[PDB]
């Protein structure tokens, strides 16, 4: 999940 | 009342670098990332990149890292795209969009587009299988369109309608989730690799086209669209 | 009111055709000829070809007639441009206009324009229009005087432009002197045959953008290259 | 011919 911390936090 | 307002329409030599802009209203600017989507023939969508406007943070598509800038204004809660050395190739319609909403995130609200004329004068990428490529079909026909994800990507897919002069409209966030005010008649299901977007009914306000997109992996993939269309 | 309202973007694959439309409102369709002007860098203009609406007849820029069909729907007050085997080179922003207003006629209403791109994918004797200076840096308050020069004499036949950036062309000056309704004073234009000024008294803020001349005494209609007045560094 | 868009543009 490398775009969580982008997108969703 | 949220809204992503764009600069209008420009015409530009080749070589020229060009700045548009996509200033946002009724909601506190730094809240969700901002995006870039390139609209193409066919109608094609690809996307460009991203910007956090809470602490100027960005991820390109490597397609478009020598071309596009991001950057953000927030003391004008505007969000920016700057090209350099433009060419033919570059010439197409420009969409900003935020990835917001309640939770999970999703690329919910858009601005109405910039079309860009650029002027003659006087690998490990996420590949999206759309099919069937064409539905022609009469109103009241009960449609299914599905998208096949070159690997596992859990529920990171997402459902747009576009229609002729108008930009993409969310349908279904994370594979299944319903979004307000979207008619009854649109649902989604699937995991991992296969996914289908049904529509229980056809209307004749649905004739337009229809993207798969996924937001598990750098870069963000839109598959090739499903033409939605009246049967002759 | 007179409006010209032009349909929306549009986005299409080489080879393909196109209709564009402009949508009348506010005054009888049939009574004026409409014209198609193509926008292209610098901001440069070019006469593509007029309709008469009222009979259907037709005159072209030869640059333009294997390329575009003009036609009217007189049902519908509705003009139509369609291109056909569209090419990178068509990508362009195109103006319809109607040729109206108090006699004589001049381009006196124009349509917002149209975005037309044609995406990528994943005339031995035509009038010359010579515009001087092709740049003019100015402080408000300056007086000036734009010259606009023809290949050969044209009678009073010339037609003074504005165009700002992201606006249609408006009409300033018709018949190489006479004014328009609305327009500022400070606007004169003068000359006749081959030597024509656009001359503006005192120049204000608002005046910053693109001037054209345009001659309509001979096939094809044609445009200067344009004076860009800015602001003085 | 010296006003040959006449009947075309004022008639």
């Amino acid at each position: 999940n490398e775009t969580d911390v982008m997108l969703l936090n | 009342e949220v809204q992503l307002q764009q600069s209008g329409p420009e015409l530009v030599k080749p070589g020229a670098s060009l700045k548009i802009s996509c200033k946002t209203s009724g909601y506190t600017f730094t809240d969700f990332t901002f995006h870039w989507v390139k609209l193409s023939h066919g109608p094609s969508l690809e996307w460009i990149g991203t910007i956090k406007p809470s602490n100027g943070d960005t991820a390109y598509n490597q397609k478009f890292k020598g071309k596009a800038t991001l950057s953000v204004d927030k003391s004008a809660s505007t969000a920016h795209i700057e090209f350099r050395s433009l060419t033919s190739e570059d010439s197409a319609v420009y969409f900003c969009a935020r990835f917001g909403g309640s939770y999970p995130y999703a690329m919910d609200y858009w601005g109405q587009g910039t079309s860009v004329i650029v002027s003659s004068g006087t690998a490990s990428d996420i590949v999206l299988t759309q099919s069937p490529a064409t539905l022609s079909v009469t109103p009241g026909d009960r449609v299914s369109l599905s998208c096949r994800a070159s690997q596992g990507i859990y529920n990171y897919v997402h459902w747009f309608q576009q229609k002729s002069h108008e930009s993409p409209r969310l349908l279904i966030k994370y594979a299944s989730q319903s979004i307000s005010g979207i008619p009854s008649r649109f649902s989604g299901s699937g995991s991992g690799t296969d996914f289908t977007l049904s529509i229980n009914s056809v209307e004749s306000e649905d004739f337009g086209m229809y993207f798969c997109q996924q937001t598990n992996k750098w870069p963000l993939t839109f598959g090739a669209g499903t033409k939605l269309e009246l049967k002759a």
